[PDB]
């Protein structure tokens, strides 16, 4: 069965965060939303059965059967709502599942402090790594372009006790020929970014 | 495992006419359980080209089938249907009379 | 409630593997589909009891399930192909809502010499981030493993921590063109520079890495790489 | 007028013999347009009606998947009654089960049905509502609960009245010719006399569509009236008798196809 | 067309 999703969302923390989906089958009677956190199995979060607008908290999903579609709502957005949510319907007395769309919850950086610094290794010294921190969630990390040099995606921690959040993302080679100053160029960062001595 | 006696009806599909090809039908409903046998007879003797309607109920969930034969009606021919269910002590046979 | 083992698995091209679902109790369908990154679960088998109803029409005469007693079910990939690694899914239902097991993460090596545990490293925070922002991150950075499934947890004095941690969703490719290419996978944790600066503290990055069973054939004079915890460690620096 | 489209199952063990039989038929109104016996030798979802033989194989395999996995669920359904009632593995039991919707003058939604019986009894039945059940007794109050937990009278509903309407209605126009025609009753009366002091009328109406027909001796009622029986051609027949010299002083005939409900005397 | 999920009772 063809079910239809979509690409990857990012979506402040607090706003609306919006999924869509449609399904070739209008005979179809089962439709549910299944969220996937990383590396775990899909859950259900929600099931729509008749037409109209289901509410559950923070949850709406909607169900059009006359123009074979549904979409799930989520208001005031929380880092825990980062998944793939994926549509599902059913194709006789089994779920078909769409290919998922990818949700991300962005932090909403109060004061960025855009900063690259080199952190040495505990046991040997000879090994190192840039961490760029401290970026606004508007920005984006372009990947390892470079054969020697390896660069990860940013992500959000939360210091709890802090009331803190802040993006990070790590890059390091095996080359000599490696500086924190030519490792993120690929990467469109400001020009604000303290790139310390 | 309630059991109710079939109605039994032998008519034709049109009214009857010496030497005028026709449809001699026997329908059995009202019955249950839905083993049921039916069989068309000329002058006692078993009719082989006998066909019948697929097993369907009725709002009280008792069942009915058509059972019918092409035939030409004669002033002598005797027909009749011949129906054994387990709500029947002996097998009933049903004579076909031309006005019923 | 729906239980599956093993949960990962490592096979060696043109080996066979079983896996076992046992699924909820008064749950009469039961369902097995595949799935891999960045895609959902695609359909394989569905039994009503013990009796196989619907099987996928794009799916190879080398995958076949059972369900012998209409209870636990076996699927089995026979002369296994690298197009065969995915995450096994089993789902049961008693009518048509759908609830998941935790998966079978099924990695097909052309050669078990492939198969390699993380080296653990600890990245100790900078000066210059401490003066500039009153905060310490440390970075761990778990390279050379294969295959991708390991696990990232960060121990502080004896206990795990959550708050101040973040581990990149999926490690990256060491060589992105690359037949059984080897992983990397990098963590951060963050601390007040007052916690850093106090040398008591102790840090851990602990990696649990899933590779072959005690019952596994070992030749290579470097050791059997098995499931095994991988760690690295710092203490906090007052100057 | 209104229309209705209806499907009837019939499920039988036969646990000496062999599998159960399962027999099902769809009727749009008073004509069956597909059948499906798991005893035939096609094993596919048949047509019967000449305007069904228009779809194409997607129809066919659709209805055929379809049918073998009502099948297959009825099958289950027998072995769960048997359980539920405490029977043995050695006795023959019958689940039937129907469903379906009636539109109205407008081609609406007008009422749903989904209901089964066991060994001839009702057992569970959806309500008018089409969101509650009525279960028989202790054993159909089991399916009750599993039903309700489950959400089925909403998946059910959702069928009844939406896509049991749309097809109705796209039957209604395919076939169009013989669905939505009246053929009005050819009536008659006939004499025969029993006695030398008693006579016998007989009121016939004959090829008539559709099946609903009302015969009335005029009003008197206490008369031989014979059930609604088919000729065998789409059409219908009935009759209604009454037992002196005076045989002169009428049948009342309304049907459907009637613009003025005709009078007979002899 | 017949209904395409069905319930076990
Ligand atoms: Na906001
Ligand atoms: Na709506
Ligand atoms: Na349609
Ligand atoms: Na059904």
């Amino acid at each position: 069965e063809v079910e239809q999703n979509s690409g990857p969302l990012s979506v402040p923390e607090g706003a609306i965060a919006s999924l869509n989906c449609t399904y070739s089958d209008r005979g179809s009677q089962s439709f549910f939303w299944y969220r996937q956190y990383s590396g775990k199995s899909p859950e259900l979060i929600m099931f729509i059965y008749s037409n109209g607008d289901k509410e559950d908290g923070r949850f709406t999903a909607q169900l059009n059967k006359a123009s074979q579609y549904v979409s799930l709502l989520i208001r005031d957005s929380q880092p825990s709502d980062s998944a793939t949510y994926l549509c599902a319907v059913n194709r006789d007395d089994k779920i078909i599942f769409g290919k998922g769309t990818r949700l991300h919850i962005l932090p909403n950086i109060q004061n960025p402090d855009p900063a690259v610094y080199q952190l040495r290794d505990s046991k040997s010294s000879d090994k190192s790594v840039c961490l760029f921190t401290d970026f606004d969630s508007q920005t984006n990390v372009s990947q390892s372009k470079d054969s020697d040099v390896y660069i990860t995606d940013k992500c959000v921690l939360d210091m709890r006790s802090m009331d803190f959040k802040s993006n990070s993302a790590v890059a390091w080679s095996n080359k000599s020929d490696f500086a924190c100053a030519n490792a993120f160029n690929n990467s469109i960062i400001p020009e604000d970014t303290f790139f310390p001595s | 495992m309630i059991q109710r006696t079939p109605k039994i009806q032998v008519y034709s599909r049109h009214p009857a006419e010496n030497g005028k090809s026709n449809f001699l039908n026997c329908y059995v409903s009202g019955f249950h359980p839905s083993d049921i046998e039916v069989d068309l007879l000329k002058n006692g003797e078993r009719i082989e080209k006998v066909e019948h309607s697929d097993l369907s109920f009725s709002k009280d969930w008792s069942f009915y089938l058509l059972y019918y034969t092409e035939f030409t009606p004669t002033e002598k021919d005797e027909y009749a249907c011949r129906v054994n269910h387990v709500t029947l002590s002996q097998p009933k046979i049903v004579k076909w009379d031309r006005d019923m | 409630g729906v239980s599956q083992n093993p949960r990962h698995k490592i096979t060696k091209r043109g080996q066979n593997v079983t896996f076992r679902c046992d699924p909820i109790s008064e749950h009469n369908r039961l369902y097995w589909y595949r799935q891999t990154l960045g895609q959902g679960p695609e359909f394989l088998t569905y039994f009503q009891n013990e009796a196989q109803l619907e099987k996928s029409r794009l799916l190879s005469d080398r995958f076949s399930a059972e369900r012998p007693k209409g209870s636990f079910s076996t699927l089995e990939i026979q002369r296994t192909e690298q197009g065969d690694s995915a995450m096994y899914l089993c789902a049961s239902s008693p009518d048509i809502e759908q609830y998941f097991g935790p998966g079978t993460r099924l990695t097909v090596t052309e050669d078990l010499k492939n198969v390699f545990p993380p080296e653990v490293a600890v990245f100790e925070p900078s000066e210059a981030e401490i003066s500039h922002t009153q905060k310490a991150t440390l970075v761990c950075l778990a390279t050379g493993f294969y295959p991708d499934h390991v696990e990232l947890s960060w121990w502080v004095n004896g206990k795990e921590v959550h708050s101040g941690v973040c581990t990149d969703p999926q490690p990256l490719k060491e060589q992105p063109a690359l037949n059984d290419s080897r992983y990397a996978l990098s963590s951060r944790l963050r601390v007040s520079a007052t916690f850093w600066q106090n040398p008591r503290n102790h840090f851990r990055c602990q990696v649990q890495f899933y590779g072959l069973s005690e019952n596994d054939e070992w030749t290579q004079d470097r050791a059997k790489p098995v499931t095994q915890i991988v760690s690295a460690e710092a203490w906090g620096r007052a100057d | 007028g209104s229309h209705s489209m209806r499907y009837f199952f019939t499920s039988v063990s036969r646990p000496g013999r062999g599998e159960p039989r399962f027999i099902a038929v769809g009727y749009v109104d008073d004509t069956q347009f597909v059948r499906f016996d798991s005893d035939a030798a096609s094993q596919r979802m048949e047509p019967r009606a000449p305007w069904i033989e228009q779809e194409g194989p997607e129809y066919w395999d659709g209805e055929t998947r379809k049918v073998k996995a009502h099948s297959q669920t009825h099958r289950v359904d027998l072995g769960t009654l048997r359980g539920y009632y405490n029977q043995s593995e050695a006795g023959s039991h019958t689940v039937q089960r129907m469903y379906g919707c009636d539109v109205g003058s407008d081609w609406r939604f007008l009422r749903g049905y989904h209901q089964y019986a066991y060994d001839g009894k009702d057992y569970i039945a959806l309500k008018e509502d089409l969101r509650s059940w009525t279960a028989a007794d202790m054993a159909a109050q089991t399916t009750k609960h599993k039903w309700e937990a489950a959400h089925v009278a909403e998946q059910l509903r959702a069928y009844l009245e939406g896509t049991c309407v749309e097809w109705l209605r796209r039957y209604l126009e395919n076939g169009k010719e013989t669905l939505q025609r009246t053929d009005a009753p050819k009536t008659h009366m006939t004499h025969h006399a029993v006695s030398d002091h008693e006579a016998t009328l007989r009121c016939w109406a004959l090829s008539f569509y559709p099946a609903e027909i009302t015969l009335t001796w005029q009003d008197q009622t206490q008369t031989e009236l014979v059930e609604t029986r088919p000729a065998g051609d789409g059409t219908f027949q009935k009759w209604a008798a009454v037992v002196s010299g005076q045989e002169q002083r009428t049948c009342h005939v309304q049907h459907e196809g009637l613009p003025k409900p005709l009078t007979l005397r002899w | 067309y017949l209904q395409p999920r069905t319930f076990l009772l």
